């Protein structure tokens, strides 16, 4: 009675020689404080579906707090990564 | 170097299933809780067909264990009725023996990844099978 | 207790098409190949067959029961353990008239092979012909002629077979040939083979000190799907290390790459990433050499590589000298007639501007014409070629009925 599912498609894609390496990297940083600052999102776990398509899940116990926090992150993921070099856009869903 | 050659072409043709048959009667017994098929060895053997592959069928239908004796008998952890023994014999033979272009009961049986195959001696078709 | 080691030696299985060289390849490995399936999935999307084996021998039995593929002996009657002597694995070939570009790839992963050939079919015939001559130009010297299907023949044919592979072995690269007559169906036969393979196929000294030098022939994505991002692993560039070798955390380049084309001329950078991986079958390693087909897990994005994107590409040291070239020049030799067809008629020149599929590696691609001297031309390659050392083998083959055709082959003048 407190769980609510908070997903949504996402694009990433790289030339660095690192690929999945700064893909780590972004996600590892832009997924930072999120689950301290905006607090109680029971979890976060962002994961991949096919070839460049991924999603991220962000359960938490109020769905306002939800989409409150699941944005802040994509919106570090294009942002920071964009600043290695990791071409990540939106695929909103 | 035909001396060479001939040499092991005459060693792979002793190495044939013969050349070119009623099918012998399958003598069954009890003792106990066993169903023996004395012969099941020499049956299989004159269809071509591998002794696991009989029993794995013929267990499978009956529902029941059973290996090999060490003189090709077999011996079913169960004691059946002599005649419900052959009707799923021959329902064996009709599925992985017989061809089903002339039904000679003069073939072999293929393998591949996923698809067996009846391969009549006779008329030169391929029936394929379920594997199992 | 035998040791789990990579292959040493990479012998293909050629022919021509129905004649068994599938079938025997699992006579032998006792692994069924899908060079002859539909798959939707990772990997292959090439019709080319892939089986490993390893080779023992109990030097308490005779030839040629003698010589075994697993650690047991009972298959002589014995049990003193068998001594482990390589490890080899075949290439499956395609042997269908059209998908001869294909083979010609496979081909250059060959290290030596098996010309297999029915019985019950008049010799030689199309592919079998082709296929062999194709050998003989790619650069291959050790050759088994496996006569097989004769548990459908008569010894007095068998025979009368025997003498024409003969004959028609005259004068060619491969004079003096062996014949193993086999049954692939049956597995009979096989030992002879395995001695055959053991005496006339032996692995080639590996010059260690050469540049590092992969072909490839495939890519993939393994990450399942749903895999967490802390899981994920790199695209996997498979293929054959064809000379040198390489090692894990090592820094390797693919080539042409990327393409890139904006603003203006379109051209090809290099793809940089380090090995993140080695594999051969099921057994991981920490350094690849010839012989086998290998994976190099490597650090790039998926994307790149998961959809066998980077065949025809070689892999190289980051650091290296490796001309992708559009144009080049080839001094190439026209062959007979266009072995391979049915209305046996003679290679038309080379006439400029005219286009033609060059064969490279496992790579293939079309140009068109631009020099033709008496023995040299030059190409204008719609993708770039990488040239790893100067003058490596090419094969030349020309549309000629809607089909491709072999018609010669020449040396990439870098
Ligand atoms: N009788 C007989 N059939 C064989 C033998 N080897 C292969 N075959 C069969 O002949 C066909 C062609 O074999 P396949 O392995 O697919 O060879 P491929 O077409 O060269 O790649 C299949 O129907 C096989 O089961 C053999 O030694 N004897
Ligand atoms: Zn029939």
């Amino acid at each position: 009675m407190r769980k609510v599912k908070m997903s949504g498609l996402i694009t990433v894609r790289t030339n660095e020689p690192l690929g999945v390496e700064k893909i780590k990297e972004v996600i590892s940083k832009a997924l930072e404080n999120i689950e301290q600052d905006y607090e109680s999102l029971l979890n976060i776990k962002i994961y991949t579906i096919g070839a460049p398509r991924y999603r991220v899940d962000v359960v938490g116990t109020n769905p306002k707090e939800a989409s409150e926090a699941l944005n802040q992150i994509i919106s570090n993921l294009i942002k920071i990564g964009k600043e290695e070099n990791v071409d990540i856009s939106v695929v909103k869903k | 170097s035909e001396k060479e050659y001939v040499e092991m072409l005459d060693r792979l043709y002793s190495k044939l299933p013969e050349k070119g048959q009623s099918l012998p009667n399958m003598i069954i017994l009890n003792i106990g809780n066993t169903t023996i098929i004395r012969n099941f060895a020499e049956y299989c053997d004159r269809i071509r067909r591998e002794d696991k592959i009989c029993m794995k069928y013929l267990l499978k239908e009956l529902a029941a264990p059973g290996n090999v004796d060490d003189k090709g008998e077999l011996v079913i952890q169960g004691k059946f009725s002599s005649q419900v023994i052959n009707t799923l014999m021959e329902r064996f033979l009709k599925a992985y023996v017989e061809c089903s272009t002339c039904k000679s009961l003069d073939t072999i049986l293929k393998k591949e990844k996923k698809s067996w195959y009846i391969v009549c001696l006779a008329c030169g078709a391929q029936t394929p099978v379920k594997p199992l | 207790a035998w040791p789990k080691v990579q292959p040493e030696v990479n012998i293909g299985v050629v022919g021509h098409v129905d004649h068994g060289k599938t079938t025997l390849v699992q006579a032998i490995t006792g692994i069924w190949t899908s060079k002859h399936s539909e798959e939707l999935k990772r990997g292959m999307t090439i019709k080319l067959g892939y089986a490993e084996t390893n080779i023992g021998v109990c030097e308490s039995c005779k030839k040629p029961e003698a010589y075994v593929t697993e650690p047991s002996c009972k298959s002589c009657g014995s049990d003193d353990e068998p001594k482990f002597l390589r490890r080899i694995s075949f290439i499956d070939a395609p042997g269908h008239e059209v998908l001869m570009a294909t083979m010609l790839s496979g081909a250059a992963l060959m290290d030596g092979a098996i010309l297999v050939v029915a019985a019950n079919e008049p010799f030689p015939q199309p592919q079998t012909r082709e296929h062999f001559v194709a050998l003989g130009i790619i650069g291959v010297k050790n050759l088994i002629i496996v006569q097989n299907k004769v548990d459908v023949v008569s010894k007095e044919e068998a025979l009368s077979q025997y003498r024409q592979i003969k004959q028609f072995t005259k004068g060619t690269w491969a004079e003096n040939v062996p014949i193993i007559p086999v049954s692939a169906l049956h597995k009979i036969n096989i030992d002879s083979l395995i001695e055959g393979i053991e005496e006339y196929i032996k692995t080639p000294y590996r010059d260690l000190s050469q540049k590092p030098v992969m072909l490839v022939i495939r890519s993939f994505d393994v990450n399942k799907p749903g895999t967490q991002f802390n899981e994920l692993k790199g695209g996997v560039i498979g293929g054959s290390i064809i000379q040198g070798l390489f090692k894990v955390d090592q820094e390797i380049k693919v080539l042409p790459g990327l393409r890139v084309e904006k603003q203006g001329k379109v051209s090809y950078e290099p793809i940089f990433t380090k090995i993140s991986s080695i594999r051969f079958g099921d057994e991981e390693f920490k350094e690849a050499k010839p012989g086998g087909l290998v994976a190099i897990g490597t650090y790039l994005d998926p994307s790149l590589t998961k959809a066998d994107n980077l065949l025809g590409s070689i892999i190289t040291l980051a650091d290296a000298e490796v001309p992708v070239l559009w144009n080049i020049r080839i001094k190439y030799n026209l062959l007979e007639r266009v072995v391979g067809a049915k209305e046996m008629l003679k290679v038309d020149p080379i006439r400029a501007k005219e286009t033609l599929m060059l064969s490279v590696g496992s790579s293939t691609t079309l140009g068109i014409v631009t020099s033709v001297k008496k023995d040299e031309i030059e190409v204008e390659l719609r993708r770039p070629v990488a040239v790893w050392s100067n003058n490596i083998r090419t094969v030349i083959s020309r549309q000629i009925a809607g089909r491709w055709r072999m018609i010669g082959w020449g040396l990439v003048e870098i």
